[PDB]
């Protein structure tokens, strides 16, 4: 019942080795690593789920739980951090409410800190949904989710 | 340029005439390198791109990689007359068209300020900032292609290549590398020729050529902006690299949160297989070698060179005790050469050259150049790419501008969480492999960051604590467990609640956390502990009495 | 070959793995926590810790050269060791006197030896997982990592349904998802159990319903296992005796026990069964290869793996079932008492048996199963001398057995019974045995009237996957979920390792050999049985046959 699922294990031929690559785009397609699509890669390629779990908690890319509407990814990088990233995760803690590694129980925010995202010059970043951000302070984070929540209700 | 030499040479050489007459006629390259696009850059290129199919107009509109000056907004350079703008938004394509590109008229307000002297300087071969730099590895700054196979055989690309198959021999090109001094970038800095000897004389018909494209440092960029620059040039060390050792497969393990250096890297596998460059047979001489791309899946331990090998086996990449070294049994056994992505574009460049001109640049012991990534509140921030003889004040001031008004320098960190801080003391000393080697401390990998007066060093030293809590494998007692401790007495110091029973504590799991940790990770593990304590520990002290020295501390 | 120790010249093996494995063998004891059972590996625990040139380095990984000086006590070490010991037990559940490892834990005897009386670090939390829904029970608050039961249930058993999931401090051997153990693949084989150097993996204890049934006015029934009187003895320290299960019967019936019966009837009564079935099939040629179903570790996971088998699989039910049905549907009757007054208990040395015993097919048959463990918990709370304890038999009618029957308590055991049968009913020329490789027997069978078959003898899980891939030439496969059979069941005494297990074969064929009954038709006692209860078809069918169904997840 996971036509995409077959493609991609046939295009990668079932081999223990392109695991990861799989795993990759099993992510891409439903933004995450549901249980049955894991259970599924272990039935085709003949590999015990519990591996395939232990790959799939290994790595940071990887997500065991949907993510959000608007994915929140904010840099924690040296240059970041001693900029205010803090500040910006914890004004997007008390804006949205929610811990780094969470997603909102309504599906529409989740966030996640990421490494240096190659632009230390706007140290603090911040990126929803691939639209990155700079210079960022608490109360502009808090301006930023504020908006994003207003236009999100004119479509209600 | 398929199946023999003097077909590429012909190739080249009208590649060559065509690249000229695109340099003679007018161009518009925009820099796409990270940061870049972080400013809007790609935005910029869809202006350009936009206006140019409106109005009609054989102009070669061209995508370049980075160009030095991240800090400076997206960065556009007109080919004639190297104008090189910045700051360049996408409300202004109509301007710069029509001012620029027909009419040459110089916009004085979208040149490059000069932080130093403070006027907007026309050019960027003028800039004291690109004077100051020893370029060896970034050419073509700001005037080349990266997504083009063409241009950069234009630019006598792969010609090392040729040379290598064709003239010189394995055993001498390895020669060449041992004489040349060229030592491990990825920061060991271990002598890459008796790397590709162990490699070459180990047992196996069988081998492989992995390049590390991991930065080794979460807070830097700079082996992202050479994948993303010049794919080719580490596509042509890889493949000199598995002619010298005997290999006939080789991974490019670079990280899946990177999408610009991944897809560049493909496709420029791609073409190379597509001219014959790479596949079943090379330039007729009976050397087959395919290269292939390894998405990491993200985990700062995968640096790590057997970890790396676990992950490339699609297993959880966790490392294992050093000896049998992966130059004897590494992927599935077979001897394996790592290199980190910098060594591999040096291998061409050296070739290029003999070993007495690569030579010229450095020191004694530490010859060529080397490319950081610098940070934190500077006039000037980005790439560079200086002599192995520079001091931290030399980059710090004259090729990064200085600090912004208002900062003044209280530390530097030069590798990261493994890396070391510097004070003061240890700014006029020469990056060199020797002298902070034994002067604690560490050229590192490459990233550079400057910690101003308002930052708090036990919150640096906390903050590099949990990257390593966070990022430990897990597999053995030290790191696994004394990396929270560890943490978790950083966290005390930095909400008031310790005393000097947990200084001697931390020192002390310092010591063993250092000594008794299986890996890399773990043995850097406690670095900023050790360099912040031992530079730093009047506000460790400030810390436990009540009062942050500095104002980030809640307390 | 001379090396240096402390100053001192000392001579090891002129080839060794490394320095620690060299020391060890010539009685030179590095503290460590790697090694810990035989599916141990070197590198993570890192207290081995030696002074070579002036520099601190793992003993595990160095390999010895001539002339090296070694300084393996220094005050460095020694701090490094202590922070070590007490990195692992900040963050370890320290509550030894619920703990099945208590008394036999290295982690606790080092705690006792390096004098560690207050935890100087930070007992900080770990998202720890408990897990009580099998007889296989989780706990990894007590775990320290060391990927034995990993390996175990990977390379040994096959089945591979642990793994170390997540990193760094959160780093956890479990299951996918943390999905209970009950609803996995896993088989209840307990070998992991067996290997576990901590109480993270130990047995669901059920002394307390015992105590419960016992203490009631319901008749309370207990049937010993062959291979739990090979191996009780070393819960006490004591040496072997064939005598070991008659004084089991004694101390029972000394705390109360109304009957005690022998498995080991149970087991020629299996035995009788499956020889004919297993000829009736030979004769027709229908549902071949037959695999033995006296294993429940192998049964559950034909029923997971190999779900075409399933049919091939012996209908006839494990001797605990088959004595048990026996006991609660034949023998209650004859004792003029309901079924519902009797309380069964089974002792077994295996952990899969308490989930066969609780399977639907077989619901309210046996009451409890207790392994070994249990029983010698039971006499060590007594405080009885069980090596003083008079022997007496076990009770009539099922308390004899033939040396074949009791057998059954090692690899092999069911397969010689079964030609054992056959031979006494239809005899057998000879018999060519071979061994492919280390736990696989293959064995050639003539009988008198042709009709020649091969059968093999598996031990091990995870031998069966390429063995079943590579012989389509065997009639009968005998599978024992447990190296060496059930002498090394995950429910005997720890440590359970191979020369552990090797020498309780070799008792329990000590014991074998002071048997009169040569097979299961000279045992009366069986015989009388099948003449007077297990007549027709239908009632043999009823009594001593089950039934299996495929397991799958979704
Ligand atoms: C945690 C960790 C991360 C590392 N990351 C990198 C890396 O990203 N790139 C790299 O070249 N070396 C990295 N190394 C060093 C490698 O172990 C190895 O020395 C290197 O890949 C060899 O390449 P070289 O010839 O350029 O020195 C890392 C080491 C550790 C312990
Ligand atoms: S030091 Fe850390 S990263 Fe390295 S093996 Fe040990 S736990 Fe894993
Ligand atoms: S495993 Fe059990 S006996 Fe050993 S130290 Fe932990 S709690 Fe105590
Ligand atoms: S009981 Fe057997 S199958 Fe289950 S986890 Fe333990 S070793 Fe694996
Ligand atoms: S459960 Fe036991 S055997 Fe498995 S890793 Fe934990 S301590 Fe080791
Ligand atoms: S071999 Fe014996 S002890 Fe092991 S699972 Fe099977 S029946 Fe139980
Ligand atoms: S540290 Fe955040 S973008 Fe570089
Ligand atoms: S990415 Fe454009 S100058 Fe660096
Ligand atoms: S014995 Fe455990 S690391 Fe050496
Ligand atoms: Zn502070």
């Amino acid at each position: 019942h996971f036509e995409k699922v077959e493609e991609i294990l046939k295009k990668y031929g079932y081999k223990r080795e392109n695991l990861i690559k799989i795993l990759l785009e099993i992510q891409e397609i439903y933004r995450y690593l549901p249980e049955d699509v894991i259970n599924y890669v272990s039935t085709a390629m003949g590999i015990p789920p519990a591996k395939i779990y232990g790959v799939a908690t290994f790595y940071a890319q990887f997500s065991l739980k949907p993510k959000g509407k608007y994915t929140i990814m904010v840099c924690d990088g040296t240059a970041c951090h001693m900029a205010g990233s803090p500040e910006v995760l914890k004004a997007i803690e008390e804006e949205t409410g929610l811990t780094p590694g969470n997603v909102t129980e309504d599906l529409m925010f989740s966030l996640d800190q990421v490494g240096c995202l190659g632009a230390c010059a706007l140290a603090p970043v911040m990126v929803i949904n691939g639209e990155v951000y700079g210079n960022l302070t608490a109360d502009k984070v808090k301006e930023i989710l504020r908006k994003i929540k207003e236009k999100e209700r004119e479509s209600a | 340029m398929f199946k023999n030499a003097k077909e590429f040479v012909q190739y080249a050489n009208k590649l060559k005439t065509l690249r000229e007459k695109k340099l003679n006629g007018v161009s518009i390259y925009v820099c796409v390198g990270t940061g870049c696009t972080a400013k809007g850059a790609l935005k910029v290129y869809s202006a350009f791109e936009e206006e140019l199919k409106k109005r009609n107009l054989k102009v070669t509109l061209n995508r370049t990689g980075c160009c030095g000056r991240c800090s400076s907004g997206p960065l556009v350079k007109i080919m004639p007359y190297r104008f090189f703008y910045s700051n360049v938004a996408p409300e202004d394509v109509p301007e710069i068209v029509d001012r620029t590109v027909l009419k040459g008229e110089p916009i004085e307000r979208l040149f490059l300020t000069d932080p130093l002297t403070g006027e907007k300087v026309p050019r960027i071969e003028d800039t004291t900032l690109f004077k100051n730099q020893d370029f060896y590895i970034m050419e073509a700054i700001g005037e080349s292609e990266c997504d083009s196979i063409e241009d950069y055989i234009a630019r006598s690309g792969y010609e090392s290549l040729v040379k290598a198959l064709t003239s010189m021999t394995p055993e001498e090109i390895i020669e060449t590398v041992k004489a040349s001094g060229l030592r491990g970038r990825g920061g060991g800095g271990f002598p890459t020729g008796l790397k590709w000897e162990f490699t070459r004389k180990a047992q196996g018909d069988i081998k492989f050529v992995v390049c590390n494209g991991d930065e080794g440092d979460p807070g830097a960029f700079m082996n992202r902006t050479l994948l993303e620059r010049d794919p080719h040039l580490v596509l042509e060390g890889m493949i000199i690299a598995g002619y010298a050792v005997g290999a006939q497969k080789g991974y490019a393990y670079i990280r899946a949160e990177y999408p610009f250096a991944v897809k560049m890297f493909k496709k420029a596998i791609e073409d190379a297989r597509k001219l014959g460059l790479l596949g079943e047979n090379i330039l007729g001489t009976g050397f087959s070698f395919d290269l292939e791309v390894k998405e990491g899946a993200g985990a700062f331990v995968c640096g790590e060179e057997t970890a790396l090998l676990a992950s490339i086996e699609g297993k959880r990449g966790m490392p294992r005790p050093k000896p049998p070294f992966p130059a004897q049994s590494g992927l599935w056994g077979k001897p394996t050469l790592i290199n980190n992505v910098e060594t591999y574009a040096n291998i061409p460049r050296i070739l290029r050259d003999g070993v007495e001109n690569y030579r010229k640049r450095g020191t004694e012991n530490s010859p060529g150049t080397k490319m950081f990534s610098v940070a934190g509140p500077l006039k000037a921030t980005g790439i560079i790419e200086v002599e192995f003889g520079t001091t931290l004040r030399d980059i710090i001031y004259n090729i990064c501008g200085g600090f912004v008004e208002g900062e003044e320098f209280k530390a530097v960190q030069i590798g990261g969480p493994s890396g070391a801080c510097l004070s003061e003391d240890f700014i006029d000393m020469p990056l060199d492999y020797d002298t902070l080697k034994k002067a604690d401390a560490m050229v590192g990998s490459g990233g550079i960051v400057v910690i101003t007066k308002k930052t708090c060093m036990v919150e640096v030293a906390r903050f590099f604590l949990d990257f390593t809590k966070r990022e430990s494998c897990g597999k053995c007692v030290p790191c696994r467990e004394g990396t929270m401790q560890a943490y978790n007495i950083l966290e005390k110091f930095t909400h008031g609640k310790a005393t000097y029973e947990d200084l001697k504590t931390l020192e002390h799991l310092s010591k063993t956390i250092k000594t008794a940790s299986l890996c890399g990770l773990g043995k850097t593990a406690p670095n900023p502990i050790l360099s912040t304590l031992k530079l730093f520990r009047e506000e460790y002290i400030a810390h436990i009495e009540g009062e942050c020295p500095s104002g980030m501390c809640t307390a | 070959m001379k090396i240096y120790v402390d100053g001192r010249e000392v001579i090891i093996n002129d080839n060794e793995r490394n320095l620690l494995e060299a020391l060890k063998n010539v009685g030179i004891e590095i503290p460590n926590l790697c090694y810990l059972s035989e599916a141990s590996i070197y590198g993570a625990c890192r207290m081995c810790l030696v002074e070579i040139n002036g520099q601190i380095t793992t003993s595990c990984t160095l390999k010895p050269y001539e002339g090296m000086k070694v300084k393996t006590n220094t005050p460095e070490i020694y701090e490094m060791r202590r922070n070590i010991l007490e990195l692992i037990l900040a963050t370890h559940n320290r509550d030894c006197t619920t703990c099945d490892r208590n008394g036999s834990c290295k982690l606790q005897k080092y705690a006792e030896d390096f004098g560690i009386r207050k935890i100087r670090f930070e007992a900080l939390k770990k998202e720890h997982v408990r897990d009580e829904s099998a007889p296989v029970v989780r706990d990894t608050s007590k775990c320290i990592l060391c990927g034995d039961c990993v390996r175990v249930c990977e390379e040994i058993q096959g089945v591979g349904v642990i793994e170390f999931a997540k990193r760094g401090f959160e780093s956890v051997v479990t299951t996918a998802f943390d999905t209970p153990l009950i609803e996995t693949e896993c088989v209840l084989c307990g070998q992991c159990v067996a290997y576990c150097p901590t109480g993270a993996l130990s047995i669901r204890n059920d002394i307390d319903k015992l105590i419960e049934a016992l203490e009631s006015d319901k008749i309370v029934i207990g049937m010993i296992a062959p291979a739990v009187r090979a191996a009780i003895q070393e819960e006490f320290g004591i040496d072997e005796d064939v005598a070991m299960a008659e004084k089991l019967v004694s101390f029972l019936k000394t705390i109360g026990f109304d009957k005690v019966f022998d498995v080991s009837f149970g087991a020629d009564l299996v035995a009788y069964e499956e020889a004919h079935e297993f000829y009736e099939r030979l004769k027709k040629g229908e549902r071949l290869p037959q695999f033995t179903s006296c294993c429940p570790a192998w049964v559950k996971h034909a029923e997971h793996t190999y779900p075409q088998y399933l049919q091939n699989l012996s209908s006839v039910k494990s001797p605990q079932q088959a004595l048990g049905t026996v006991i609660k549907k034949i023998y209650a009757r004859k004792l003029g008492v309901p079924e519902e007054k009797i309380f069964l208990v089974s002792f077994m040395p295996c952990t899969a048996k308490k989930f066969e015993a609780e399977r639907e097919e077989h619901e309210g048959i046996v009451d409890i199963v207790l392994t070994t463990r249990e029983l010698a918990q039971l006499i060590k709370m007594s405080r009885i001398d069980i090596n003083r304890v008079e022997p007496q038999p076990f009770d009539r009618p099922y308390g004899v057995s033939s040396q074949a029957g009791l057998g059954f308590g090692k690899a092999g055991g069911v397969f010689s019974c079964v030609l054992s049968v056959l031979n006494e009913e239809i005899g057998i020329e000879k018999v060519d045995v071979k061994s492919p490789e280390d736990g696989i027997r293959v064995a050639e069978v003539t009988l008198k009237d042709g009709t020649s078959f091969k059968g093999a003898v598996i031990y091990g899980l995870g031998k069966v996957k390429k063995f079943l891939e590579e012989r389509k030439d065997v009639e009968i496969i005998e599978v024992m979920a447990c190296n060496y059979g059930c002498v090394g069941g995950g429910g005997q005494p720890y440590p359970n390792d191979s020369r552990i297990r090797e020498h309780r074969a070799k008792v329990l064929r000590d014991t074998m050999g002071i048997k009169s009954l040569l097979t299961p038709v000279e045992n009366l006692f069986l015989m009388k049985l099948y003449e007077e209860d297990l007549k027709d078809e239908h009632t043999r069918h009823e009594i001593l046959h089950t039934t299996y169904r495929p397991r799958r997840r979704y």
